[PDB]
């Protein structure tokens, strides 16, 4: 039974690993499709290239 | 028979031995921020 | 031997549990800010470029 | 179609040597076996009030174009959305909406109470928690592994393939992702007397880890952990099940980690809501068109 | 502070954490966190991006000339091992627990190599085992050579010590872990480990067997590593994960401890035998190089003032009786290859639905056959949807078609053959993806120097290299259906099949025709010529060509850097067919040289307008 | 990456709060979150033993 | 906490749409 | 034995409240842990918001310009 | 007498540790709501009078 | 000790309850704090449409 | 010569020298904290 609480509690440590694996991919995966919309502000950009020439 | 050795040992003895790097970080925001506040402003001659 | 047994398990499952819940301290934070930490820092270049906004718009304001 | 003189029990074995369905009746063997407690009342409910603001897989990181998907779609996941918050925005509970009317749809109504008693009978343990996948079943995998040939692991932890890593594909990625449409074949249908089961899922999933034990011992680095999943590879799949089947018969529930309730959701008075969601970390997707619109605006006012 | 990523230098599951360096001082390695071991050399001065597919603890440097380095690996065998030019020369299996201290004096050659129940010596040359040191119960918790020539020590479990020339007392401390070195003179011996000590002895033996506890100053408590320095220093990285470099003359008077922001310690480390250079890795993964010498001397010095079947009757039946047909042909190559006959695994590949990526072949392949480019759809889709780089890189109808049109009267067996071909044969294939595999192509038009350092000296002073290596890939996508013969050049494969024990021959045979030509290639200027020529039906001899080549094959030593040296890939999983990286993302480096220093001036270009136009406020 | 600055604000917030004045070189300040509550709880320590 | 502050960003909106309706 | 006993059994009843409270405290820190990762999300969810944000800058840019033509 | 201690050090192992680190956890909240509250003002009134001037 | 195991698993077996049963009711109050923080914007926002008309 | 002060407290790190003008304050509240507190427990 010790032995049986003692692997409860080490089953809670690879919990732990699940906690940081998942954040390594959930983390990881929206960040780069979210840097990927980061290219929204280049087009952003864009706008002063437009404001320039409306000015020009 | 020191079931008490760890764990709450990890909320104490970092205190100052980490708060050494602290002790170079935290204070540009008062001397370096200062420092070159002062100096840039030694313009007010 | 039984005691000692099972105070080894006891001793080595309870101090690495916390020996290794510090060393998962230093990781699991990492696991979050290691690239929200890039993404919010250089999203500081939407911030930075607040004046070219003013200068345009002043520009265009006065045209 | 409620004349059910046909007995599960005949259902039972046909089901696994016959396997289980025309593609176009199988709406009728289905809900027989996985028991959908229908009555005229909450459907109603949930389609009267609806949509919209989470929905990803519509414009955003998937399209639809076929209006028996599309617009039929929004059915099923607004009504699952509002039914509950975490079908509205985790990522596992919305591709089984998406498959559930791709595959059936059409049958409105199926859809969407198949894939809540499904939720309540398998999918109860695959949340654990939300943004996250189900961590406890990444561990209960293992543990169910390590019964079913632990040379498996001991090479794969020595070269720090942990949790997720080797498991997700199917199982925490969801059942349907790394298997092909006609492949996984509707395995709702087939494990539909196998949910009775911690979940059989489990023992399949740890079944497309094990018998593939043949390239995963040559895994040494993660790096091909991509290259072996992203295929998203089917393998057999009958034999998979079957071999997850009779492991269920030889594997007690000593061996298993996380445990899954006797759940049977049914109600004529109610449908059970997934308790198990973390109510606090959800209900935030987007759309935002305007984002996008205002530049065409802009250009026309400028030109 | 000279910094080395890996994660870019072949990007891949790295995170270094243990350095290795060798004796002549242009030999590097490292260990990574999957036991895989990546090396590194000087003399070409190529980043040799390359490692080792170990499961090892510990890296020891060899002085063969390329290395063939010997690494301790998870199963406790010894594998002499490089990726110079790859080839893993020996596979020295003999001790079972893990190796812990693997170690040799190249003085005379003599490899160390420590279990815990027995430290047995390895003569280098042959790495045949001349002394078993087997004590029972020593429960060795290390042991080292000592360099000066020769004696071996021995730290039993228990803490006690005791020295063994090799020519036939204690510290006292039950350390569980313990490492040792000893100095270049081989007269003292420094012990650390799970205690705060330095604990020396001499060798030099005036202590006998026992050590002086010199207890690290402050911040060591226990140490992770430990290394002898140049001359008489003794570096230790302690668990503060701090390096700090103490001079036996004065004890301690440590003379440095500096490891860039600390938010970055120390994991482990080593040093160049041109002890001017101390390379130390971060917990990262981050490796710090650095001027060992400089470095001390900056912190010392500033703070100075501080105060019939058979592999063996058929290569004989396929070379008297030439060839062998078709009703007989599964037998002979499904034994010759390898192959598993994983029906399950293929006839999955091939009941799936529509596979878009080649409907379409007729655009490239007009052949009029609707039934035979058909086969080859199929195999070719079975092959791209098992790994779509197939597709990417859509050439691969080029040998698809003729093995689906020999072999491929049986799918199953034809595809197996094919991922043979792509798995152990074509390795290098797939690295330059979707482009031409040059670099890959580099070990073959190397081979083409090693057969005949003539003819590949005229082929790049005649044809500039692109145009080769089109011309070497087109041949290698078919591959000699079009060279040499539609129909004969059957002979090649049940010669490379009966020779599958033998990779490189893919490579050996091609280079073999462009060997055969000789002066009749020499006067060629264009791959428009040449591959029309080797295209062109002379007469070969193919029996006399493929045999020698065999014995080309057989002729040299393996100490060429063949960029991608093959290795035995040939026997196929089953279930499932095996993972196999046919990937690319590699550097050529210099067009990015330039194009970083175009982007530059793009960018500079833009902002000095978008500044100039500060005009546009005062115009407008 | 920079989760020691989601401290380094949290930290030298709040020993600036005890009015500490800061004249050093600079490294990565994420640290003193335990010599605060060190020298905090020494005091609260203390405290409890006055009390006591 | 995200719920009051949500609401109070979604009350921005409504200052937008002043200025939407406005024109 | 019966002396000696006096030190294995005040270890074992020590070592029992080193998991006495183990059981408490692995139950503390993986809160710790997991409530920074819930801050995570929420701060996403507000992520979103900042996107919103630059949505609004163009609106403003277009009003701008249509209230003036 | 230590077993009934250790029952006691439940409370003494410090409940109010929890009331402290939740009291951390309410004042912060507020910290930040105040934060919150100082950047959705900033965007809350920066618009409008050139609208309504024109 | 077997009478007082007894005392401090009942101790134990009440502290349960009291911590639970202490945050069950904390829960609650925030719940609803921030429940009516939601349902007062439908409340408003009744009102809200009728302003937009005008 | 600061150094001396830390290892006795024991607050293992690298040092600089370089660094008096903070180590003068931080570390005189360790040594001092309340000193009473030494002296509590003794009381």
């Amino acid at each position: 039974q010790s032995l049986t609480d003692q692997i409860l509690s080490v089953e809670q440590r690879y919990k732990e690993k699940q906690e940081n694996l998942i954040r390594s991919e959930q983390i990881r995966r929206e960040e780069v499709i979210y840097n990927a919309e980061q290219k929204l502000s280049r087009q952003m950009k864009l706008e002063e290239s437009i404001k320039q020439t409306r000015l020009q | 028979q020191l079931n008490d050795l760890e764990k709450l040992y990890e909320e104490k003895q970092d205190a100052l031995m980490r708060h050494e790097r602290e002790r170079r970080e935290i204070i540009t925001y008062e001397q370096e921020m200062r420092y070159s506040k002062l100096v840039d402003a030694e313009r007010q001659v | 031997s039984i005691k000692q047994t099972r105070l080894q398990q006891l001793n080595k499952i309870q101090t690495l549990t916390r020996a290794n819940l510090q060393a998962q301290e230093e990781l699991r934070q990492k696991e979050l800010d290691l690239l929200e930490a890039e993404l919010q820092y250089q999203q500081q270049a939407d911030g930075q470029q607040m004046q070219n906004r003013k200068e345009e718009i002043q520009i265009l304001e006065m045209e | 179609n409620s004349l059910p003189n046909m007995s599960v029990h005949k259902l039972r074995q046909f089901l696994q040597k016959h396997k289980v369905y025309p593609d176009k009746h199988r709406a009728f063997i289905y809900k027989q076996l996985l028991e959908l407690p229908l009555n005229v009342d909450n459907f109603a409910t949930l389609v009267q009030k609806g949509l919209y603001p989470s929905f990803k897989d519509l414009y955003r990181k998937y399209p639809i174009s076929d209006s028996k998907l599309y617009q039929k779609m929004q059915t099923i996941l607004s009504c699952l959305a509002n039914f509950c918050d975490l079908f509205g925005e985790s990522d596992q509970f919305i591709q089984i909406a998406f498959p559930f009317v791709k595959l059936f749809g059409q049958e409105e109504l199926l859809a969407f109470e198949i894939v809540l008693c499904f939720a309540h009978q398998i999918l109860q343990n695959y949340f654990v928690d939300f943004p996250h996948p189900p961590l406890d079943l990444l561990q209960n995998i293992d543990e169910i592994i390590k019964y079913n040939d632990p040379i498996l692991h001991q090479h794969l932890k020595q070269h720090n393939f942990k949790f997720v890593d080797y498991i997700w594909p199917f199982l925490s990625g969801f059942f349907t992702s790394a298997l092909d449409k006609e492949s996984w074949l509707q395995l709702i249908d087939y494990l539909i007397t196998y949910n009775d089961t911690p979940e059989l899922f489990m023992f399949i999933t740890a079944a497309f880890i094990i018998y593939f034990k043949h390239p995963l011992m040559k895994l040494k680095s993660k790096d091909e952990l991509e290259i072996f999943i992203s295929r998203q590879n089917p393998v057999s799949v009958n034999h998979i099940i079957e071999s997850g089947f009779s492991l269920l018969k030889r594997t007690p529930i000593d061996k298993i980690f996380v445990k899954f309730s006797k759940i049977l959701p049914l109600s004529k008075t109610s449908y059970n809501q997934f308790t198990n969601y973390n109510v606090f970390n959800v209900a935030h997707q987007e759309t935002e068109a305007e984002a996008k619109l205002e530049e065409s605006k802009h250009k026309i006012r400028q030109m | 502070c000279d910094v080395i990523n890996f994660k870019t230098l072949k990007k891949g599951n790295w995170h270094s954490f243990k350095l290795q360096f060798d004796s002549k001082g242009a030999t590097y390695g490292c260990l990574d966190q999957a036991g895989n071991v990546t090396l590194f050399y000087l003399d070409k001065n190529r980043y040799t991006n390359v490692d080792v597919q170990v499961d090892s603890s510990n890296l020891t440097f060899i002085e063969k000339p390329t290395g063939y380095l010997a690494v301790s690996n998870a199963d406790c065998s010894i594998s002499i091992y490089s990726i110079l030019s790859g080839k893993l020369i020996q596979q020295l299996k003999w001790h079972t627990f893990k190796i812990k201290k693997l170690q040799v004096n190249h003085m005379s050659g003599y490899l160390l190599s420590v279990s815990s129940d027995n430290c047995t010596i390895w003569n280098i040359n042959t790495y045949e085992r001349r002394k078993s040191f087997f004590v029972k119960n020593t429960r060795y918790a290390q042991g080292c050579l000592t360099p000066a020539g020769e004696h071996l020590i021995t730290l039993s479990q228990n803490g006690l010590v005791e020295c063994h020339n090799t020519d036939t007392e204690e510290i006292g401390l039950k350390l569980k872990q313990a490492h040792l070195d000893i100095s270049a003179e081989g007269v003292y011996i420094a012990i650390c480990g799970d205690s705060n000590y330095c604990l020396i002895g001499r060798l030099d033996c005036q202590q006998g067997f026992d050590f002086e506890l010199y207890e690290l100053p402050n911040n060591i408590q226990s140490v992770k590593k430990i290394k002898f320095i140049r001359n008489s220093l003794l570096t230790l990285l302690g668990s503060d994960e701090k390096i700090y470099v103490l001079s036996a003359e004065n004890n301690m008077e440590i003379v440095l401890c500096f490891e860039l922001p600390s938010r970055k310690g120390i994991v482990d480390y080593d040093l160049n035998i041109d002890a001017k250079y101390l390379v130390v890795i971060s917990t990262l993964g981050e490796k710090y190089v650095y001027d060992f010498h400089q470095l001390i001397a900056n912190q010392k010095k500033h703070q100075q003032d501080v105060t019939f079947l058979d592999r063996e009757k058929l290569r004989e039946f396929l070379s008297r009786f030439g060839y062998f047909p078709e009703k007989h042909r599964v037998v002979v190559w499904n034994y010759l290859l390898k192959l598993p006959s994983n029906y399950e695994a293929f006839d999955n590949l091939a009941r799936k639905g529509l596979h878009p990526n080649y409907l379409n072949l007729k655009s490239t392949f007009p052949i009029q056959s609707d039934k035979l480019y058909y086969r080859t759809q199929r195999i070719l889709s079975c092959l791209a949807h098992y790994c779509p780089v197939f597709a990417q890189l859509d050439y691969m109808p080029a040998f698809v078609f003729p093995f689906v049109k020999l072999l491929g009267t049986n799918e199953a067996f034809c595809f197996e053959v094919i991922l043979s071909f792509l798995v152990q044969w074509g390795q290098f294939f797939f690295e330059f993806a979707p482009n031409p595999p040059v670099s890959y192509l580099k070990a073959f038009m190397e081979l083409l120097e090693y057969h005949e350092p003539q003819l590949h000296a005229q082929l790049n002073q005649n044809i500039p290299h692109t145009q080769l290596f089109n011309t070497i890939w087109s041949s290698l996508q078919v591959v000699l259906t079009d060279v040499l013969k539609r129909e004969d050049w059957l002979c090649f494969i049940d010669f490379l099949v009966a020779h599958s024990e033998k990779p490189d021959l893919l490579l050996h045979i091609l280079v073999a025709y462009f060997t055969y030509f000789k002066r009749h290639i020499i006067s060629f200027t264009t791959g428009s010529q040449l591959l029309r020529f080797f295209q062109q039906d002379h007469q070969i001899r193919i029996q006399n060509l493929l045999q020698d080549a065999l014995e080309y094959r057989n002729r040299t030593p393996p100490r060429i850097p063949q960029a991608v040296v093959l290795q035995d890939n040939l026997p196929l999983t089953s279930e499932q067919y095996p993972i196999f990286n046919f990937y690319p993302k590699f550097s050529l480096d210099q067009h990015k040289e330039i194009r970083e220093q175009i982007i530059q001036e793009e960018l500079k270009a833009t902002e000095k307008k978008r500044t100039l136009k500060e005009l546009n406020t005062l115009q407008q | 990456s920079l989760f020691n600055e989601r401290k380094y604000l949290l930290l030298r917030k709040k020993l600036d709060e005890l009015h500490y004045t800061q004249p050093l070189q600079i490294e990565s300040a994420e640290l003193v979150d335990k010599l605060l509550n060190d020298l905090l709880k020494t005091s609260e320590g203390f405290q409890k033993l006055k009390n006591k | 906490k995200m719920l009051e502050t949500e609401i109070l960003k979604e009350q921005q909106m409504r200052d937008i749409e002043r200025e939407r309706k406005l024109r | 034995q019966m002396q000696n006993r006096k030190e294995e059994i005040q270890i074992l009843e020590m070592e029992a409240q080193a998991a006495a409270r183990l059981r408490q405290v692995m139950e503390l820190r993986e809160k710790e842990d997991r409530q920074r990762m819930v801050r995570m999300d929420m701060d996403i969810h507000r992520q979103q918001e900042e996107d919103r944000d630059n949505a609004l800058i163009q609106q403003w840019r277009v009003e701008d310009t249509e209230m003036r033509l | 007498q230590q077993m009934k201690k250790l029952e006691e050090e439940s409370r003494k192992a410090i409940q109010i540790a929890e009331n402290s680190r939740k009291a951390d956890l309410d004042f912060i909240d507020q910290e930040l709501q105040k934060k919150r509250a100082n950047d959705n003002k900033f965007i809350a009134s920066k618009m409008e009078e050139e609208a309504i001037l024109n | 000790e077997a009478i007082l195991n007894l005392e401090l698993k009942t101790a134990g077996r009440i502290n349960e309850v009291l911590n639970t049963k202490t945050k069950d009711q904390n829960i609650q109050s925030i719940t609803l704090q921030a429940e009516i923080a939601q349902k007062r914007l439908d409340m408003k926002y009744k009102q809200m449409e009728q302003q937009i008309d005008q």
